[PDB]
């Protein structure tokens, strides 16, 4: 359903941000495996049928990436967001959520995030170097953040003064 | 040699010459390469990036020490005398600053301190109020005026309102200039 | 062209002629991102898109005239004369772009991250980041492009930098 | 709520009226210290303690009623109702130091400053030094009297009149 | 401890605030050399040398008493208790060091700087007087029971003042 | 100790008394380096740098006392009589300073206020108006000259003029300097 | 020698005092950081307790000298009169020059010394002995050449360090 | 000479050792290619060329003076007087490129890399190659050689080491 040619456009011209963020996006639906590139996720997505022209329009527009949504596949923001509202959704809301949510912290946030969370894991499995998404991911390994599970998430962005974003965990919960 | 040469010229330089000489390169430095400038030497090797100074090519420097008034490092260090520069930048094509931009330091070395007080009362309206503080003086206003179109060579309307509200030596040099 | 002319231009740019280079290249090289300048210089050679003047004209944009003397052994007028007459590698529209971006200190900078973080959220996490980035994330965001400066001249316009304002408005009126 | 508002708001006030709006949104702000005006009303902002009333009471704090008209379209008596109906950003304890505040020269804040430094660098501010006691938990909306007693010391009754008149609310 | 208050106190000191911290646990923590005031705080909690009457403490000798008041829910006679009870975190030499610092301004740190790089070399010199110290420390110049050359040097520039209480904390020992 | 000794010295010189200081060395340390020079500490060590300054070379440092009328503090910090200074000076080659800025101190101790504001006044036709400010004494002002090479070694004649405009002495001093060089 | 002590003197440095060590043991294999430099130093055989006392004085770090090897300055002192130097006078001199230059200076320095090498690398902001070790690999400074260093700092008005170059010189 | 100390040898050394005792060696072993160094030391020994001297000159070559102390009970200046008095078995020319290998960082190694390729292409396909593997492909190409180092003199020229290229203008005045 998808080309390599395709793939190779999306992979080569996505960075580092963004690939992460694709990987973190999509630990959802490759439960099994962790991709080490972002390419070897989308082949295992169009292997399991999870990659149509929709499903990669949705993963470009979840990373911010519209000139890819109009170079490579030939469409507009309305054209998949209409797409998002006609068929289900690849990415759960949660997992967008989260993404927003580190899009909007700044490098000290993150920091001091990490610093609050660290008494509730251990040292050696993030260091100062990691991401937010970094952060929620070890955090779901130890059951600490989930869909259902986001009062710690909450009461540390209330200790950093990010008032905003608990309310967008508190819209979030007032959806489900 | 020659780097010792520039050395030496930009040892005798103080921050007020410095923000002369920055003033009258906005022609061919631009404001992002400006703002780390904090001595003459960082001046000087921008217009070497440009080629505008070289050992084979002193005009540029020439200039700029003759408008700043500083004939003294254009006679000990560059072996220039008043009159030779006088008689080279007004033969046609010679000049690598533009009138405008001489008629500005002019008109910036002709006025005082309550004079500025003035000037810069006069411009409480096109200028927003935390611009006009008295860390500035009258070279900074003129550049936040050229950044916001109400002063340049078509536009001398504002510059002229407020120099005849202030003096008449300054409308002298504005409309010796013009003509 | 060969390695040697590459090296010497890669040890003569300092940072901020790195990323200049790159975003002027981003238009020729656009579906990869290269990490460096080397790296791009291999990249735009591999392509066929940087003969002598290609790489002329590239040192002509980032202003480093030395350097056109030194390793290309040209002039100023020679690299203006072979634009005139033959096709830009960079477009207008990324020399307009490097003309806003040379003319704007750290403060106008900051104001304009702010106007339009209104747009978008923290693009890149580093709060110190030079108009080039900035825009780089706009064309991520399909919110600037040479057919669409609306937003970039009222944003230019609420920093009081109404002379860039008209720059863009001189470019429109060339086409 | 809008960065344009903040933008236009910051580039329109000078700095004297920057420094007073700090020390005025220490109170909201208690925790963190904004370097510049920017910053603090972004913090305001992201802590949802920012709407449109609660600029239109940081303006009328600093008596820029001409902002308030352009930037924000409201009046004298419509900021007045709308202190009137909703709670107050800056206590009325902030308001009145910066009101003793504007009504000190150098020389009066030297002099406190001399007889302060008994309970406690050179060039401060009155309101500098409303932070520094703070700072020791010496001045407080309910500890006032030695600021009072101090203002008296230096003739300036006048204040200490105001201290009086705002114990007295 | 919990890192929640560790944030707090971190975020509302400001940079004298912060120099000072540091400089004061210089000796608590002699081995390592922390960037910033967090991790130090961090490193005194890991090392069990942070308990809540020790950033009582901390809190005290950078005379900030308003986040005693609103974060520990402490007053100043209580951490003064403490300190009488209990031992001290920091030593009596760098409360001196600081109380020092505080009374000098830049034409004595230069007047001070000027005397002493004689004694220390001449290798900045817009450095603050816990900068001058800790750099004495690391020359072997001052020391808890090595006063006097520190102690001249105040005297010869008309601070007899500072003089006065170098000699009350020599007496105190 | 002699950065004691220096200090106490410095601490005895008044902003004028180091505004002195700073233009009688002018040929020995440029204007870059001498704007932040502020206290008399500054203008030490740039003397030290230049090595015109040491515990075995206090030369400079006596002859910048001298000229600046500050015998008090040669005779008390320094152990130096106000003879020996004068005969030091007047052997040929042991006087670091020129004539030239001895020559234009010492002119400038004799012009008073009203004689300033007057010798302002006559320079209104070749020195800029900003540089005729209230705020410059007369050192500045020949500064000012000396930037426009109206002023020098070998161009005298302004300062004639202006000075013989003003008071005879002036100009007995100049000539002075003038046979003598 | 044990690596509880290599420990405690490359975690009581400073990243200043760090970069100095380095570069004063560049004559003594080009260790990437200072652990790894002592342990190299010890696996020669050129790390005694007298080795890194030496190491010790040379950075200026005397706290160390007594607590870590329980030395002071004149034991250390008497140890140099008596053994060879692992540090040559060369690098103690280079040393103390940039321990006595600002960053103006430097920069100043750097113009001259751009004209007679070219300056090649771009670095963010480059110290006395990063640019010393530059001109090193140019080989426009040596033990026996320091003539080019003598003239910039002289054009510089640092006479005290043309000073110190011109007692070194006469030391050999 | 024993297998026990050609056993201890082959265990007691490193990745980096183990690479750079075969570089030295790659002129003694010219018919064969040893993959490891057991085997090296096994031919070094059937040809006769390993004795205890030449194994504690192989030891002293990698820096491995515990080797030495251990294994062969040697000192500095036992193994220096017996490079002075017995020829060597690893000719000054290994030596000074192990040399020229050994005061290269990352950086400098990455453009040699590239100029070598305006000379020689790709080579191997690995970015992540050593000093020696450099000289090793060169050598296959016949491009050095004792008595043709101008090219690698130019090249340590263009980045800036010119000690290294003092250092081979001393070899070949050593001749």
């Amino acid at each position: 359903h998808m080309s390599a040619e395709v793939i190779h456009q999306v992979e080569e011209a996505l960075d580092t941000d963004e690939k992460e963020m694709l990987l973190f996006l999509c630990r959802d639906v490759a439960i099994d495996v962790v991709p080490p590139n972002v390419r070897d996720l989308l082949d295992i997505l169009r292997e399991r049928g999870k990659l149509s022209v929709g499903d990669l329009a949705e993963l470009l527009y979840r990373v911010r990436r519209f000139d890819l949504l109009k170079r490579i596949l030939k469409m507009d923001r309305k054209a998949v967001e209409t797409h998002l509202l006609r068929n289900p959704h690849l990415v759960s809301d949660y997992r967008v959520l989260m993404a927003e949510i580190g899009e909007d912290l700044d490098k000290s946030d993150v920091s001091s995030l990490i610093f609050l969370m660290k008494d509730y894991m251990g040292r050696g499995k993030i260091s100062k170097e990691k991401s937010f998404l970094d952060l929620v991911v070890e955090l779901e390994k130890l059951n600490l953040v989930a869909p259902d599970q986001l009062d710690l998430l909450e009461k540390c962005l209330k200790n950093i003064h990010r008032i905003d974003l608990k309310t967008k965990i508190q819209k979030y919960k007032q959806s489900v | 040699d020659f780097s010792r040469n520039l050395y030496d010229i930009g040892e005798q330089l103080d921050s007020e010459d410095l923000a002369s000489l920055k003033f009258l390169s906005l022609d061919y430095i631009p404001q992002r390469k400006q703002e780390p400038i904090k001595d003459a030497l960082m001046l000087f090797q921008r217009l070497q990036e440009k080629r505008m100074l070289e050992e084979s090519n002193l005009s540029f420097l020439k200039e700029l020490l003759f408008r700043i008034n500083r004939l003294d490092l254009l006679i000990t260090y560059l072996n220039t005398r008043k009159e030779e520069m006088e008689r080279e930048l007004q033969t046609p094509g010679r000049a690598q600053i533009s009138a405008y931009r001489v008629m500005l330091y002019q008109i910036s070395e002709e006025v005082s301190r309550s004079e500025l007080r003035s000037f810069k009362g006069g411009l409480q309206e096109e200028i927003s109020k935390c611009k006009l503080d008295d860390d500035m003086n009258l070279l900074d206003i003129f550049i936040e005026m050229e950044k916001r179109v109400i002063l340049g060579e078509g536009k001398l309307d504002i510059l002229k309102r407020v120099c005849a509200q202030i003096n008449k030596s300054l409308l002298k040099i504005i409309n010796d200039y013009e003509e």
